[PDB]
RNA sequence: CAGGCCUUGACAUGCUAGGGAACCCGGGUGAAAGCCUGGGGUGCCCCGCGAGGGGAGCCCUAGCACAGGUGCUGCAUGGCCGUCGUCAGCUCGUGCCGUGAGGUGUUGGGUUAAGUCCCGCAACGAGCGCAACCCCCGCCGUUAGUUGCCAGCGGUUCGGCCGGGCACUCUAACGGGACUGCCCGCGAAAGCGGGAGGAAGGAGGGGACGACGUCUGGUCAGCAUGGCCCUUACGGCCUGGGCGACACACGUGCUACAAUGCCCACUACAAAGCGAUGCCACCCGGCAACGGGGAGCUAAUCGCAAAAAGGUGGGCCCAGUUCGGAUUGGGGUCUGCAACCCGACCCCAUGAAGCCGGAAUCGCUAGUAAUCGCGGAUCAGCCAUGCCGCGGUGAAUACG
């Protein structure tokens, strides 16, 4: 495992086992989905805007 | 005040550099402050030639600098008269045995840079502004173009408050990349003060 | 950018601890790059027009 | 604090080395 | 918590014109513009006229007030 | 043993230039160790908008230098006839490295 | 700003004249500019045997044409930007309706993030906008192995170090994929609500894109520019000072007030970037900043570089405290011509307010907020806690 941090990494180890686990038997398939075990998280830091203080979180106005 | 550069906006795209070459992070700003000098010397004379553009590539220690321009024959000159003495001063300012193209420009009329020069000159003409820009827009809409598009700044005729007049045909979607509009300005020197010409061309598509 | 001050050019400064970039197309003297030797307002100009080789508008 | 020049975090924070936070 | 190193700085405008002027006896006054000058020993009982920006302030150097530059003594500012 | 890499700004040219001298040795060298890509290294610059204030606008402008491998083991002496004037591109520059 | 100085200029194009070519080294006074001055030096053309004569380039003086103004006017202006507002809207052509301004289209019913689409309609179609073509992220493939690994197997100096392999990871080019296509229910359609299959499901996330126009919005100090105005100065040089002032008031922030916390040990996991006269491994001196010496990089190959929060162990036991690090003495290191005004960074000593903030008020709906650290532009250095990016950990709630 490389890249990131642990607990990224932990559901990395999550995909590869139950992506492995299906290569060995594509049968195994069919109970992994209703877990979706088989789907890669898309979650990924946003990026920063200008602007913004950071992607979404604007910065403060006084009395306007 | 909003609106990015047509051709800015579609560099990777429906349009090229003007000035294709590797430099590294030492000789970039040189091969840059000469290959815009170049520009400025050619721009002052090659006026009359009208350029529209002025493609520059580069090499080791090469040059290729295609000038386009609508009449070729001021550029070369007599038999080649010209050309000559436009290559030596061109070389004598930068040292680089550089060479010196003049390609033709086919139908001026979809140069938007030259379009836009046109309806300048007709300006410090004291000419009438509304009518050069609906003809300019015929003139290029009947070149073909499947759209058209001027636009002069203000103080039209002198005019104590600046305005804003345009008009256009066809099609110009700026919000398209997959489009390919030459974009043309030119300024229009004056004796009440500067004006702007802006020109669009909506050539092709895909 | 009186011309006066586009002598910066000098390199002649009796102490180097005195000379600054100083865009080289607007003489722009305060944000200056050094990659270009233009400012950041002729950057994005001459950016547009095409005349930055490889320059592109970045988006990601 | 990160604002204790006198200590680990001090060190990291103003991105410095010394006596509190050694170069490896 | 000041400092500056390994070669203590002054300006020979004035120095090799302060012992200069010692290699007679003394003298009166000396007008400068180098603030940015160390004050060091072969000053102690003169008068260094220092500039602030607008005039020029007599300063007469002292045993004590040696480490110091000329500056610390012509206030540049104006207040209440 | 012919290093040489390729580095330009453009990776279309820099691409087929760099397929160029792929066969101008496939036909007189070593299979060679075909093109590898190698990191870009992208140069980002940012600036306020318009000229005076508004220091919440900037545009982003990048210069991306795109990176080549080539390497062609077995110094081939028939190659170097394909591959000697043989180029065509206009941005691209080349090391060669034995 | 004060003071010392130049005034055809620091920079363009030219000009008629006494004169010496060019340009090299000097010395006086000087704070520096300046100003006075000393030699070195006679090249290039057409004449002349030669002394020398007239011209070219250059510079020098005196007088010109003129330079120069960040001097005024952003309501004389260009350009670029901000703003309502990524709001879903603004229009045209022809027809039709009005004496006319104008109307119809664009209104209406369903629908959508949307003037999105459907169905209606005296309207039929179009532009500019929406969307879509461009970039980034999510799955797979193809091409490619000086970056990847016993995946395997062979030697261990146990270091993917060797061998040699590209399969993986990755790198980066090019393609595949999603279309309400399939299934059920609703509908007249468009399109809803569900199901399957899939990495991904109904704009899958995030960008670049901001219509006709509105603020006589902003910028003459980026630049360009019309018109006024100054020209021994409102132009120019320099040294020094000021933009850093401090009875006060406000905005944006940083660090905190602590135990879910603070220290010291020891250990693990990132991404983006940057690196010639620059990153600087390693070793040595120093508590250290830093200094010496010195390998490697021309950079997926070397370096910046420790990621930090986290984890394991130990200390502190609720105190203004082992919380907090302001202020103030010291002693130093660096950059730099030079750190008084007015630089960071070490080290010793100081150890201030602060026990979570009135009335008010700001942000954010998911890898978001919150929190942790990393890089870069500019840059000698730096007053960056700024700004633009980067990746760790990772919520709460939305009846309406
Ligand atoms: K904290
Ligand atoms: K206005
Ligand atoms: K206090
Ligand atoms: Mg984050
Ligand atoms: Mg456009
Ligand atoms: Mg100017
Ligand atoms: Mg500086
Ligand atoms: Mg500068
Ligand atoms: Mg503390
Ligand atoms: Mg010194
Ligand atoms: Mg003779
Ligand atoms: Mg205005
Ligand atoms: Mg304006
Ligand atoms: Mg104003
Ligand atoms: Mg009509
Ligand atoms: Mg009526
Ligand atoms: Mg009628
Ligand atoms: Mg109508
Ligand atoms: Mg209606
Ligand atoms: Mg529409
Ligand atoms: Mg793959
Ligand atoms: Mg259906
Ligand atoms: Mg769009
Ligand atoms: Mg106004
Ligand atoms: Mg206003
Ligand atoms: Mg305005
Ligand atoms: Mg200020
Ligand atoms: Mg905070
Ligand atoms: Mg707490
Ligand atoms: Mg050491
Ligand atoms: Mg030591
Ligand atoms: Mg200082
Ligand atoms: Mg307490
Ligand atoms: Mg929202
Ligand atoms: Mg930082
Ligand atoms: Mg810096
Ligand atoms: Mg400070
Ligand atoms: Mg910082
Ligand atoms: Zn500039």
């Amino acid at each position: 495992v490389r890249g990131g941090g642990k607990s990224g990494q932990i559901d990395a180890i999550k995909l590869g086992i139950a992506r492995a686990l299906v290569q060995y038997n594509p049968d195994y398939r069919a109970k992994l989905k209703p877990l979706g075990f088989l789907t890669r998280d898309a979650r990924v830091v946003e990026r920063k805007k200008y602007g913004k203080h950071k992607a979404r979180r604007a910065p403060q106005y006084s009395k306007r | 005040g909003n609106k990015i550069h047509p051709i800015g906006f579609r560099l990777g795209i429906t349009r090229d550099w003007e000035s294709r070459w590797y430099a590294g992070k030492k000789q970039y700003r040189h091969l840059l402050l000469e290959d815009q000098r170049i520009r400025g010397l050619l721009e002052k004379e090659l006026y009359s030639a009208g350029l529209a553009r002025v493609d520059i590539e580069r090499a080791a220690d090469n040059v290729a600098v295609t000038v386009h321009v609508a009449k070729p024959g001021v550029v070369i000159g007599r038999g080649g008269e010209r050309i000559r003495v436009l290559r030596e001063e061109l070389a004598k300012l930068t040292g680089k045995n550089v060479a010196l193209n003049v390609q033709e420009v086919q139908n001026p009329n979809l140069s938007a840079p030259l379009v836009a020069q046109r309806v300048a000159e007709q300006i410090e003409r004291r000419f009438a502004v509304r009518r050069a820009i609906k003809q300019a827009v015929q003139r290029v809409m009947e070149s073909g173009a499947k759209g058209a598009k001027v636009i002069v700044s203000g103080r039209i005729g002198g005019a104590e408050q600046a305005r804003t007049e345009w008009a256009a045909q066809g099609r110009v979607p700026l919000h398209t990349l997959r489009a390919n509009i030459d974009y043309g300005f030119a300024l229009a020197r004056t004796t009440y003060g500067v004006l702007g010409v802006k020109a669009y061309i909506f050539l092709g598509e895909v | 950018a009186r011309k006066a001050l586009i002598e910066k050019a000098k390199r002649t400064p009796k102490f180097k601890v005195r000379a600054y970039t100083r865009c080289v197309r607007c003489g722009r003297a305060r944000s200056v790059y050094r990659f270009f030797g233009l400012c950041r307002i002729c950057l994005r100009e001459l950016a547009h027009k095409g005349q930055l080789p490889g320059v592109r508008k970045a988006s990601w | 604090g990160k604002g204790d020049r006198r200590t680990r975090r001090g060190k990291i924070w103003r991105g410095t080395y010394g006596k509190y936070r050694p170069r490896k | 918590p000041r400092s500056l190193k390994k070669g203590v700085f002054v300006d020979d405008h004035l120095l090799e014109k302060v012992l200069e002027l010692n290699a007679k006896g003394e003298k009166r006054l000396i007008k400068t513009w180098s603030r940015r000058s160390t004050i060091v020993p072969e000053m102690v009982g003169h008068t260094i006229a220092v500039y602030n920006g607008k005039q020029h302030v007599p300063v007469y150097i002292t045993e004590n007030m040696v480490g110091h530059k000329l500056g610390e003594f012509a206030p540049t500012r104006t207040y209440r | 043993k012919i290093r040489i890499k390729l580095r330009g700004f453009d990776h279309k040219t820099l691409d087929a230039s760099a397929q160029k001298i792929v066969e101008a040795a496939r036909r007189s060298g070593a299979q060679v160790s075909g093109p590898i890509p190698l990191p870009t290294r992208v140069r980002r610059f940012t600036v306020i908008r318009g000229p005076f204030k508004h220091k919440d606008s900037r545009e982003h402008f990048e210069l991306r230098t795109h990176n080549r491998l080539v390497d062609i083991i077995n110094p081939n002496r028939k190659t170097i006839e394909q591959l000697m004037t043989l180029d065509l591109p206009t941005g691209v520059e080349i090391e060669i490295k034995t």
